[PDB]
RNA sequence: AGAACCUUACCUGGUCUUGACAUCCACGGAAGUUUUCAGAGAUGAGAAUGUGCCUUCGGGAACCGUGAGACAGGUGCUGCAUGGCUGUCGUCAGCUCGUGUUGUGAAAUGUUGGGUUAAGUCCCGCAACGAGCGCAACCCUUAUCCUUUGUUGCCAGCGGUCCGGCCGGGAACUCAAAGGAGACUGCCAGUGAUAAACUGGAGGAAGGUGGGGAUGACGUCAAGUCAUCAUGGCCCUUACGACCAGGGCUACACACGUGCUACAAUGGCGCAUACAAAGAGAAGCGACCUCGCGAGAGCAAGCGGACCUCAUAAAGUGCGUCGUAGUCCGGAUUGGAGUCUGCAACUCGACUCCAUGAAGUCGGAAUCGCUAGUAAUCGUGGAUCAGAAUGCCACGGUGAAUACGUUCCCGGGCCUUGUACA
């Protein structure tokens, strides 16, 4: 309707990037090229490995692959499935010769994907909603996250010209700038209606 | 005449680009001029927003990346030879002039 | 030297070469007109129609594809 | 997009240069003025199929012709989305 | 935020049907490389050409090639199916909840009074206490300092000077980016309930959110984009397809939605002083030059970018011209030289030497627009860019007219009246 994105106002705020590489003209275009490919394939196999964000940055000819979870046991397989594995995508299809590292940040039920893409879960899942979000908000309200709001969009129930949700909760000062708000929208994909999703979580003032 | 050239988008980037060279790769033996990032080269786009008409976008980005122009004038057998092996630390590519 | 295509230049070299003869429904149309094409007709390719011009010596300063336009005006 | 010009993208872009790198400095002297006549003109369209004036600058990763930007290679509404993403690096709302 | 083709979603001339391209296997060819041929090019007669690499030589990487199939493909339909994005009311100040009690309840009280502010901004009275969304400030910016530390940029001071920072030197004048101050009605006087708010004073570059940006609550709007991807549902699949030459989207014969040039108390002219920021660049910017009647040809250093190039310019002045006359204002209309661009412009490219010298003497009814470096009036780049700026997006200079007011109108809203209208 009338917003601006959370993230995209604060780039330029104490909310870091997360990506950051630097080139020079020409291959301008075709550096974000190569994290296009990456970012879009570490979805493909890192679906249920709790995947969190994606940082590259460009040090020498390389890119330091920061991957952040929060379920790193089934990230690794069997102890070197994904070491070289995920570094021979890079090499020719982004032609990037570089390293991996994955790191962990905890508390599994907080980050931005996480929340949205629990109830993604649970409504592939196609649990209730009603059963669904009432606890899915309290999991933020459990382990600290002060401020919740959680739109779940329609095509919910039986109906085809349907409603929007809310459950705010807490304190969410998005329109204030100095509040690094973990946003990240989803997208469920039960069979009748694009069941959307959008999180706003405040990790504490800065 | 070794002429150290640094592009960085953030100044609180390039910042820690001149800690890494005043101490470990000074002391006595380079003469620094400075580091001095003058000018600035800045890009912006008034690109529009709504796949329609929209007739005012007030949609704009920039970029503010810095230029160090870092002339050091002592070819020591100390100082500088500890100085090869420096790439810190994110998106740093080299434009060394001699 | 003057603009011809090898378009209508594999049909203008079997056109002329050979006389005055059936035409060539050329596609190339926006060439310009040869001395010794005077008499021959090369047609111009409206989309449709390769509609011939009757060629005059007056096509100088004068181009082609006038006589056969692509639109009609009444 | 016209999901079909993505077939078409590489058709139009690849042999522009991949015919049109080296073969135009095989005619460079010719019609330039050095000196005109037609074997170079033979030479220069005796296939049409090559241009490189053909290529409109289709956008990169989903491909839409209109809004394109230069020094970013994306057009407008992916400039926007990538930088909401942050996909790209060191790119904040500006604002003087 | 851009049409010869492409874009093209549009039409056909030519046509390509396991295809343009991919999943999937078969079976051979290493792919690929030169060339004739014939075409409008696809397509196609093809010959040549090589047989590299993994190779534990059975097979292959991977395409070249068809045969065969699930079926590749459709800028294709309702944003009135919805995802995301989005116009507007609207920078408006509004919008509801947990507890509390009035009431049998639907519901109110919270939100209502005194006023006061840009404002649910704030205080006194509050039938409430409380909070979250929103106005605010956080932020970018410039209006003025110190410190930073001298390139590609400057010369106060001191000098070598072949006046050019040219060369020492000096970080200085100042320019150029990092990072601190200061501003809070602060202070006093006065207003007002002694409340906040405010009226003057002082100070400074800055005083009554320093100023502009940036930032759009619940939402009403079957409104925007099913043609960007996405997309519940429908669909043409030898095809709302694919595949090539080529044409048009630029006919006007004109109504009007918005602009620039004019109609002149200075325009065709020629002349000499003066100085800007903002920035542009290796499929480059393109100078010094030589040169084009101009358009433009060759020479093209340097800069790879405060070096070099792009490009230092305008009203401003010193001078007359010339008399508010359709020309000596104006600029049209009709024709063609000389190159530039692009294979490609005649239809549908502009710049340009010369003559051609229209309509127009400020435009009716009226409308739209705007409060200080302001309406305007002249300079300066950027992109869309093979070559198409009047505009678009940003920067320089000169500098206005002023504000009684809510009568009406628009745009409202809030606080309080009456209807058999969901």
């Amino acid at each position: 309707g009338q917003k601006v994105h959370p993230n995209g106002i604060r780039l330029g705020i104490v909310k870091p990037w997360n990506s950051t590489w630097f080139a020079n003209t020409k291959e301008f275009a075709d550096n974000l090229d190569s994290d296009f490919k990456v970012r879009q394939y570490l979805t493909k196999e890192l679906a249920k490995a709790s995947v969190s964000r994606i940082v590259i940055e460009r040090p020498a000819k390389s890119i330091r692959v920061t991957i952040h979870t929060a379920r790193p046991g089934i990230v690794i397989g069997k102890k070197g499935e994904d070491v070289e594995k995920l570094r021979k995508v890079v090499a020719d299809i982004a032609g990037v010769p570089a390293q991996i590292n994955i790191a962990e940040v905890r508390k599994p039920e907080l980050d931005a994907k996480l929340v949205a893409d629990s109830i993604t879960s649970q409504l592939e899942r196609r649990v209730m909603f009603r059963r669904a979000m009432k606890r899915a908000v309290q999991n933020a309200m459990r382990l600290g996250a002060k401020g919740i709001k959680v739109e779940v969009s329609g095509r919910l129930g039986g109906a085809e010209i349907a409603r929007t949700e809310w459950y705010r909760e807490g304190r969410v000062p998005l329109h204030t700038l100095r509040a690094d708000i973990d946003y990240n929208t989803s997208e469920a994909h039960t069979t009748y209606g694009v069941i959307g999703v959008k999180v706003w979580i405040f990790k504490g003032e800065i | 005449r070794i002429r150290i050239r640094l592009k960085a988008f953030d100044h609180r980037l390039i910042d820690q680009a001149t800690a890494e060279i005043v101490e470990t790769a000074k002391r006595t033996g380079a003469q620094v001029r400075g580091p001095i990032p003058l000018p600035t080269r800045k890009e912006r786009f008034t690109v529009l927003i709504s796949p329609h008409v929209n007739k005012d976008a007030r949609d704009q980005y920039e970029i503010r990346t810095h230029l160090r122009l870092v002339d050091i004038v002592e070819p020591t057998e100390k100082t500088v030879d500890a100085l090869m092996r420096l790439d810190l630390a994110a998106g740093v590519d080299v434009q060394i002039s001699l | 030297g003057p603009f011809i295509d090898l378009h209508l230049l594999k049909k203008v070299e079997k056109a002329v070469e050979s006389g005055d003869k059936k035409p060539l429904r050329t596609w190339s149309r926006r060439s310009t007109i040869f001395p010794n094409m005077i008499g021959l007709t090369i047609a111009v390719h409206n989309g449709r129609q390769h509609v011939p011009v009757f060629v005059t010596d007056e096509m100088v300063g004068h181009k082609l594809g006038e006589f056969a336009p692509t639109r009609t005006y009444r | 997009a016209k999901q079909s010009m993505k077939a078409r993208e590489v058709k139009r872009v690849a042999l522009a240069d991949k015919y049109f790198a080296k073969r135009a400095e095989l005619k460079a002297i010719i019609s330039d003025v050095n000196a005109r006549w037609n074997a170079v003109l033979k030479l220069q369209t005796l296939p049409r199929d090559s241009s490189p004036s053909r290529q409109r600058n289709r956008c990169r990763q989903t491909g839409r012709p209109h809004g394109f930007l230069r020094k970013f290679g994306l057009s407008r509404i992916k400039v926007r989305e990538a930088a909401m993403r942050g996909e790209i690096p060191g790119l904040k709302k500006a604002s003087w």
